[PDB]
């Protein structure tokens, strides 16, 4: 009835959203937690890892105090970009989508003290370094950073909803990983100082473990066996030379198809790797048997 | 021509978009209908499937009610920006997009008696749990998850209008590796501590297609096993014909080997 | 002209449709087709970038005045109505903006509009890859208004329906455009029925790279299969490397037969040629192991198993196993060339 | 099958040729007649 | 060999810092960090720094330690200002990629001598 | 171009005009007739620049990243060359409304940079500037016209493909001088040298457009494949 | 604006990462979060043991020098997080910044350029494409020790020695 839009209408009456909530008078106090719906595909080749995240942020403006037989309103879009949201941002982030489709995929919900709550779905790109020395034995953190692009530790300050370690929670069904195990999750929080002041980053880092059983089947084993081979050349009689020499020289064809193939399907790494290794040590074993 | 104009401006003077239909009343119910255009693609290493449809929306708004013109209004798709509409979103999708050309693929269809139509041509990327273990012996199961973003069950209902057969499309649906064993509705609400969520869930079972993995694959490898079993009719004595033999035919299971590795 | 610009938006409501209650809008369609892109098997889609211009009537639109014609930009595009066209087996479709907006617009003092602008089009084409590489396919490129059914909108095609441009400097890497129709067609949906409008393209696969890369190399490793039967008898090692090589070489030319085609699960012409050829070779391998194993180590005329079966002797020769199959291999290969080729060719 | 085996004319001893094209030819018309029996069968599909 | 060696004043009445040099490898994509061990076998995380100059503090000395690395020397500084006597200890250096951790040791592969701090008042 | 309409007086004599400024007056509505998804860079701000000089004379100047067809009949491949063309004109303006023409002389009108040629695979010889007039059903329109003339590089084909092929075909043709007599030396350079020759060929296929007709280096190939089958 | 830039966004989630600070005195802080893609002109004829300098330009669109002059805030310390830089296939063996006016015909406009020098890691290509290679041909030199008579042998280790180095450089000219 007409208290809806008459109450919608006198907020926004001599509000500056220019302005962050207290300010010069207070720190803006942001109470962030996550739900992972699907932890997406881990690129090795490009260092980088997708995620599905319901992203709500929570925080008091009382600038937009109201009362009302409703202790809850919300607003649609158009009001919900006209008022003061804080600037997240994702610092190791590649290419994040805020979701549209079939309306923004956002909410602002506001209580009659004051308090805002805002939640997104977004879909963030998010740069995974990786130590391949270990390559396929090889274990990672992949971390996922966020915080106020442009207010300062003194400004605007993160905090998790609840107890850190339960303010991320992981869909049952959110691990859309292949090569991957995720193991699970550690939540913390830190200060960067970057060349504009202090900011606060929250982080998450998600543990990831590779899977080995394709690479045992794939690789290792048909290399292992190849060089078997190698060794079965000396039990035949000395005076198969023509014998002797193909299956020597065969065999190490068959070793660089197999050495050609194990690489072809792995990040452009210019150190070795533990495959790169024990593939050495096969050319070199099927080499000295020749 | 005229009185059209009237009534469409009248319809429209005052509409307040924040406000849902019965803002104070009971729920309002949302039918909703599918048309599967196609499916394009199937990414095992992503884990989705790309999928085109035309996705309709109907509902009932008393603000748009109108007499004295019996015949539906099919206005220009840009009114939709000044109408309320439901707040739906697909939950399982990574990325997606409403076709643009010529114009927005939007449909707004006025009906007397204010029931609104609402058409949208959607290519969506929705994510798929995949179970590769029986590969290419494996039957897939892809969803689409319909979902309201804000609107609990006290205020939007969903249903499939028509009942099971909402969606249609599905058997002109080709794909060159799968083919939908069928496909299921269902109609729920996911009960959380905020409330009752409605949700509708469009399901297909994909079955892999396996005469192309029995050419490529299987025929080739037991071929030159019964090769490899060729030398034991051989001498034994001649042993650069069967060493060769042997090798070679270890040599040809390392090609086919990290080829198929390659393509697949 | 600019009063007669005012005075023509002055009460137009380009929410509605001119004749919103009279009768259909007719509307006569144009395209000029640039180029037929690429033809993507894999995900079987093509790429087309068209001219198209849709000509249609606007009572609002009338001005009484000696200019006789406005000519526009794309400026006044979005102030008057415009059809709800869309293409309706386009995967991806996008317009054109550098440096401007590619539109036109064409207001008559009758009341006709002309409306032209610039598309490329990834449309769908879902190829029937049988009989690949003579595979030949008529890809369709179909388009409708979105929400108005029949009774609001139809379409009609003109005398000079669809142009074509050189069709040399055409993007087609595979295929030859072979010809061009268009057709009208009334589809219903759930909405209503609409007057759908398709143009097809009909294509023809090109078989010199094939011929080059594929079936002449299999039909020589073929043959040199067969220079096994020539070679002596005891010379073992020869005969098995030759046999196993070749075989190790017509699994290397299998694998680029379906580098080009999406992973459908039915065997296509080359597929077809290729396994057959692998039968072939394997078969001689297995012949000539078959023939070292066997070296190294009432009222009609008489009874059913003197006039059938030839149980009196008969094995006994198989010494003579080279000497039929060097006349049975190129027998064999030569009929089933000729039914291979005849069939894909004339009869199918 | 058969029309290859006329090759082995050359060599082989006339009859028994003749008598394997004989077995040959038999057990395609007896191919052949089962799938003329066997095709009406199909007509119940439901496209038909 | 990869070695860590330590850098720093032992005993203060007070302001102090603590350097540390890595020799053997470059840490430019791992976790430098600091820990603290009392008398009695209770090793305390005390800092960390990361690839993105991200700096972590433990509870007990947040606002009193400050952590920075020198990425071009590949050295990790700590800046102990505020001391008590009950911070006297060993302050061991420790770098590696944070798997499971960042506040555990076991996440740590790679650890230094360590320099021993004491107090008096 | 000129524009009586935007006349002004005062002390200035060139007069900038920001984008929001520049998006309320006339510009023509050039396009790429051969142009494809093409940029128009706004990075940190759009890159255009409009100015309006005392007497009415508009200056529009803009950055783009044109990418435009260039129809490629590769039959002489590697040994093809090439006259990428590059039209452009008016989308809505007849030859009776707008006519486009060269700032300066046709040949100098056009200026490539130095250091500019990003090519690895070709060489730019040089360009050509022209103009003309294109029939349409809608009407006449000036369409002025650029050909970049590209000579592909040969000595990776050369080195990667030719070179190995032709000493394949010499390996085969080596076999003719050893005795009769060694019957499986004799088999082995036959069919390894075919296996050789197969390995190249399907090389040299892969890195070049999937084109379904016979390139020379296609030739070549075929050519070597029959001498060393015929060898065997 | 980024001369040699071919594709450039702001990223823009939550919301558009800019950033205006307004300080007392009337300076101005303008920042942005861009991800660029730049055109760095590699010769790679000594590739991979070669080293490639790419930089990015930057320069104002339509203002010269007596309208506007750029510097380089902090000097050398203007841009910092290149030592925190690790490719996976370079290191990035130097950057340098120079700011210079490109005296134009017209007018001189002012510039700005980053430079890196990027040296290439060979332990890849040591281990995997040098080594293959030194290991055939070295088996090849096999035949020298067999008797002229055992054809079969010395002919079989010759062609596939041949083969090998020819799948060598089939399959390495694929992937790299
Ligand atoms: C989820 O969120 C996404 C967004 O993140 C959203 O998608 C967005 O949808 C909107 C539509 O709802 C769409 O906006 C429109 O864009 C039209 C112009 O093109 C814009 O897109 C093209 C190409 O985009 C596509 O590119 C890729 C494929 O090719 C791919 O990414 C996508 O498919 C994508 O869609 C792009 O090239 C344009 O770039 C510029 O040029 C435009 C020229 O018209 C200009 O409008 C733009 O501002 C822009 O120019 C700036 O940037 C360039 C550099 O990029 C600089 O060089 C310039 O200097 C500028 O700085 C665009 O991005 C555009 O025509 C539409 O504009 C009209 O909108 C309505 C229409 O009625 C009017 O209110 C407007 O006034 C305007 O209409 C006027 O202009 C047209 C064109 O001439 C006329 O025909 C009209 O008659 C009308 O003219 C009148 O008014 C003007 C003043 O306004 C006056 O001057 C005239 O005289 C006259 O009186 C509209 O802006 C948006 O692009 C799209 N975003 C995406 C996809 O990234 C989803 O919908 C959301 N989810 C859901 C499901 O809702
Ligand atoms: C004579 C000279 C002597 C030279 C010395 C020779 C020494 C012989 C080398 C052995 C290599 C040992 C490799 C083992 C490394 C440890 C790897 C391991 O832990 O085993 C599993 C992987 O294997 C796997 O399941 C993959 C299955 C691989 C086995 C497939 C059967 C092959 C049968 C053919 C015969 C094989 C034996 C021949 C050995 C010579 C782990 O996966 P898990 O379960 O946790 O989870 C599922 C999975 O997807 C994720 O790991
Ligand atoms: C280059 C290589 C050289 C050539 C290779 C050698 C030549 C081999 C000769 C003849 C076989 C040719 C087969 C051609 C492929 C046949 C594939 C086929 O069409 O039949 C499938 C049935 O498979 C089936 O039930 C079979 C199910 C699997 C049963 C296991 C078969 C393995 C072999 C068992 C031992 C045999 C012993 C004989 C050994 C010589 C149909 O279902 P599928 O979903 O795909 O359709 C999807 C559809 O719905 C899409 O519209
Ligand atoms: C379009 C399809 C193309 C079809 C092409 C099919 C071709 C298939 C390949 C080879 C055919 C070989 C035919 C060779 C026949 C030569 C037979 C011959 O030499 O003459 C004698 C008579 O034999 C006989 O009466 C047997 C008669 C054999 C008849 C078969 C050949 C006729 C082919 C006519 C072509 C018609 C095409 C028209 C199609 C429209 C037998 O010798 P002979 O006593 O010394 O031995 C006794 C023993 O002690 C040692 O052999
Ligand atoms: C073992 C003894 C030791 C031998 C030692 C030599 C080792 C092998 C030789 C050269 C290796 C050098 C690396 C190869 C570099 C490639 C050779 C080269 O650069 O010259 C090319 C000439 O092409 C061409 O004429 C094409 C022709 C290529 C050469 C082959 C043609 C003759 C083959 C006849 C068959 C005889 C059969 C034998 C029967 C008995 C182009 O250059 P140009 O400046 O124009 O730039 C044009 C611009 O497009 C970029 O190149
Ligand atoms: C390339 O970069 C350009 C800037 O570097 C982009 O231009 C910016 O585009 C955005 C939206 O695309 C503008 O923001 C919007 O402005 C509209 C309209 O505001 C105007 O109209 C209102 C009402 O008449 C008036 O009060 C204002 O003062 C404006 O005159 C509003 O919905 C919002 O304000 C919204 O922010 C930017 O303003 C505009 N930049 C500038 C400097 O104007 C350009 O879009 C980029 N190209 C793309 C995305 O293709
Ligand atoms: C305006 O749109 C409404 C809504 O679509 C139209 O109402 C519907 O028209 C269809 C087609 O005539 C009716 O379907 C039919 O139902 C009858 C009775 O069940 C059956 O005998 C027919 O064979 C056909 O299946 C439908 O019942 C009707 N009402 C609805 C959907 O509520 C209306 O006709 C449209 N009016 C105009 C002037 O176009
Ligand atoms: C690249 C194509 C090269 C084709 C060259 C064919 C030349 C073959 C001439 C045959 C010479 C000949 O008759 O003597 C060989 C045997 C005689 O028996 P034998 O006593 O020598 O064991 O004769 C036979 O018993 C069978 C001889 C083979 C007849 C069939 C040849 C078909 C060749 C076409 C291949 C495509
Ligand atoms: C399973 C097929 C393997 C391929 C075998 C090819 C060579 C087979 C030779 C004839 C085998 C049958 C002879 C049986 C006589 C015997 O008892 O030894
Ligand atoms: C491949 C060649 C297969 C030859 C099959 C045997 C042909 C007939 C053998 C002699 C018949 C007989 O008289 O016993
Ligand atoms: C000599 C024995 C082999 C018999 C078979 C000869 C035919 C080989 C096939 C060559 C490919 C011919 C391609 C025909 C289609 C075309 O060129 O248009
Ligand atoms: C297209 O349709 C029109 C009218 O239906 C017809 O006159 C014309 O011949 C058609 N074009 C063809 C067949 O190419
Ligand atoms: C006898 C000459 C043969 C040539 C093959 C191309």
């Amino acid at each position: 009835t007409t208290v809806f839009t008459r109450i919608l209408d006198r907020l926004l009456d001599g509000y500056d959203n220019r302005l962050r909530p207290g300010l010069g008078e207070r720190v803006t106090e942001v109470k962030t937690d996550i739900f992972v719906t699907s932890f997406g595909p881990v690129s090795d080749h490009d260092m980088e890892y997708t995620i599905d995240v319901f992203f709500r942020q929570s925080w008091k403006d009382e600038r937009l105090k109201f009362k009302g037989p409703m202790t809850v309103l919300r607003l649609n879009n158009l009001m919900a970009s006209k008022i003061w949201t804080p600037d997240t941002f994702f610092h190791n982030g590649k290419k994040s989508v805020a979701h549209n489709m079939t309306m923004p995929n956002k909410l602002l919900r506001i209580t009659e003290d004051g308090t805002l709550l805002y939640t997104m779905r977004l879909t963030v790109r998010a740069e995974c370094p990786m130590h391949l020395e270990d390559f396929p034995m090889d274990a990672h953190a992949c971390p996922l950073k966020f915080g106020s692009y442009a207010y300062t530790r003194a400004e605007v300050v993160y905090e998790w909803t609840r107890e850190p370690a339960r303010s991320v929670v992981v869909a049952e069904d959110g691990s859309r990983l292949n090569q991957y195990d995720l193991l699970g999750q550690t939540v913390d929080s830190g200060i960067v100082q970057s060349s504009t002041g202090e900011y606060v980053v929250m982080t998450t880092h998600f543990h990831l473990k590779r899977k080995i059983g394709y690479f045992v089947i794939q690789t290792y084993l048909p290399c292992i066996m190849t060089v078997i081979l190698s060794q079965v050349s000396f039990w035949l009689n000395r005076e198969s030379v023509p014998a002797r020499t193909v299956f020597g020289v065969t065999t190490v064809l068959t070793m660089t198809t197999l050495s050609i193939s194990a690489r072809n399907s792995l990040p452009k790494v210019a150190y070795a790797t533990a495959m790169d290794w024990f593939i050495a040590v096969c050319y070199a074993f099927v080499f000295s048997a020749l | 021509m005229s009185f059209v104009k009237e009534t469409v401006d009248k319809l429209l003077k005052g509409y307040d978009i924040r406000l849902r239909p019965d803002f104070g009343g009971p729920p309002v119910c949302v039918g909703m209908n599918i048309d599967i255009a196609s499916i394009d693609m199937v990414s095992e290493v992503n884990m989705d499937y790309t999928l085109t449809m035309y996705f309709q929306q109907y509902w009932r708004d008393k603000r748009l009610a109108y007499s004295g013109i019996p015949l539906n209004l099919t206005l220009d798709n840009r009114v939709a920006d000044q109408l309320w509409v439901p707040d739906t979103y697909f939950l399982n999708d990574k990325k997606s997009f409403v076709h643009g050309v010529t114009v927005k693929n939007r449909m707004i269809r006025l009906h007397p008696d204010g029931t609104v139509l609402y058409g949208l041509r959607i290519t969506t990327t929705a994510a798929c749990m995949m179970d590769l273990r029986r590969y290419p012996l494996d039957e897939q199961n892809c969803t689409l998850e319909i979902e309201s973003y804000g609107y609990t069950t006290d205020d939007i209902e969903f249903y499939w209008r028509g009942g099971d057969k909402a969606v249609t499309g599905v058997e002109r649906i080709e794909l060159p590796q799968f083919s939908i064993v069928e496909h299921r509705l269902v109609s729920r609400n996911v009960v959380f501590a905020t409330g009752a969520y409605p949700r509708l869930s469009l399901s297909f079972r994909l079955k892999r297609n396996i005469g192309y993995f029995i050419l490529q694959t299987y025929m080739p490898s037991i071929l030159i096993t019964i090769l490899s079993w060729v030398s034991f009719w051989i001498n034994y004595d001649a042993s650069a014909a069967r060493v060769a033999l042997g090798i070679t035919t270890v040599l040809t299971m390392t090609t086919i080997n990290t080829h198929l590795r390659e393509t697949l | 002209v600019t009063v007669i610009l005012n005075n023509l938006l002055e009460g137009y409501d380009n929410k509605l449709r001119p004749d919103i209650g009279v009768k259909p809008t007719l509307i006569h369609t144009d395209m000029y087709v640039n180029s037929i892109g690429p033809v993507n098997a894999i995900n079987m889609e093509y790429t087309i970038d068209i001219f198209f211009a849709q000509t249609w009537y606007d009572r609002r639109l009338k001005f009484n005045s000696t200019i006789k014609v406005l000519r526009l930009n794309s400026n006044m595009v979005g102030k008057i109505w415009i059809p709800d066209t869309f293409f309706r087996n386009s995967k991806k479709a996008d317009a054109h903006w550098i440096t401007t907006p590619n539109r036109m617009l064409r207001i008559w003092n009758d009341g006709r509009v002309l409306y032209t602008l610039r598309l490329t089009i990834d449309a769908e084409c879902q190829l029937q890859l049988h009989n690949f590489p003579m595979d030949e396919h008529s890809c369709p490129l179909e388009f409708s208004s979105y929400g108005y059914p029949r009774e609001e909108i139809v379409y009609q095609w003109k005398r000079s329906s669809v142009e074509v441009g050189d069709t040399r400097s055409w993007r087609l890497y595979q295929f030859s455009f072979v010809g061009l129709r268009n057709t009208t067609e009334v589809v219903k949906t759930t909405s209503g029925d609409y007057v759908v409008m398709s143009v097809y393209f009909d294509l023809s696969r090109r078989m010199g790279y094939f011929t080059i890369q594929t079936y002449i190399p299999c039909t020589l490793i073929v043959v040199l299969s067969w220079v096994s039967f020539w070679i002596n008898k005891d010379a073992v090692p020869a005969r098995t490397s030759l046999g196993i090589t070749t075989v190790l070489t017509m699994t290397t030319l299998s694998t680029i037969a379906r580098k080009s085609l999406p992973k459908v699960s039915y065997v296509t012409a080359m597929d077809l040629f290729v396994s057959v050829c692998f039968i072939f070779v394997f078969s001689a391998l297995v012949e000539y192991g078959t023939l070292h194993y066997f070296v190294s180590n009432c009222l009609d005329g008489k009874d059913c198993a003197s006039f059938f079966c030839c149980f009196e002797d008969c094995h006994i020769r198989i010494a003579k196993m080279d000497s039929y199959a060097r006349i049975f291999f190129p027998t064999a290969f030569c009929l089933f060339n000729l039914v291979y080729w005849v069939s894909y060719l004339y009869l199918g | 099958g058969c029309i290859t085996c006329f090759s082995l004319f050359f060599f082989c001893n006339t009859a028994t040729v003749y008598k394997i094209c004989a077995w040959m030819q038999l057990l395609a018309a007896l191919c052949l007649v089962l799938g003329c029996m066997i095709f009406p069968d199909g007509w119940d599909a439901e496209t038909i | 060999q990869v070695q860590l060696q330590e850098s720093g004043g032992g005993l203060v009445q007070g302001s102090l810092r603590v350097s540390c040099a890595a020799s053997g490898r470059t840490f430019t994509t791992y976790i430098m960090a600091w820990f603290r061990q009392a008398p009695g076998k209770e090793r305390e995380f005390l800092a960390a720094m990361d690839q993105g100059r991200i700096q972590y503090y433990g509870d007990s000395v947040r606002g009193r330690f400050t952590i920075s690395r020198d990425y071009a020397k590949n050295s990790v500084d700590l800046q102990l200002d505020g001391l008590r006597p009950e911070d006297t200890a060993v302050y061991y250096c420790a770098a590696g990629a944070g798997f499971w951790g960042l506040r555990t040791a076991s996440s740590y592969h790679y650890w230094g001598q360590g320099t021993q701090v004491t107090v008096s008042s």
